[PDB]
């Protein structure tokens, strides 16, 4: 019953490659990312208004 | 198997079997021009999903 006691929280959001390259040093393994497969339509769990 | 019946004089083209009889095949070579069709989405309001 308390948000403070929660062990973990998981959030899913939409991003582009420009956002990730905005901070190059923070992220790794950007070369192997399969961009086409992880489209918004290919993940039915995520809820969004993107056409 | 949609083609005409193939005899033993097959020059080398591909073929298949229909009802125990050997027939030729057909291959598409399709060209899709702009604004020719649209997929129809049956949305649930509040989100876009399929």
């Amino acid at each position: 019953g308390d948000i403070n006691k929660a062990m973990f929280a998981i959030v899913s959001f939409e991003t582009c490659k420009a956002d990730l390259l905005k901070e190059k040093d923070r992220y790794h393994n950007l070369n192997k990312i399969d961009w086409q497969s992880s489209a918004p339509v290919n993940e039915p769990d995520h809820a969004t208004t993107t056409p | 198997g949609a083609g005409a019946q193939a005899t033993g004089a097959n020059p080398g083209y591909r073929t298949s079997m229909v009802s125990g009889q050997e027939h030729y095949d057909v291959y598409p070579m399709l060209v899709v021009g702009d604004d020719s069709f649209t997929s129809i989405g049956f949305q649930t309001d509040g989100k876009s999903l399929k």
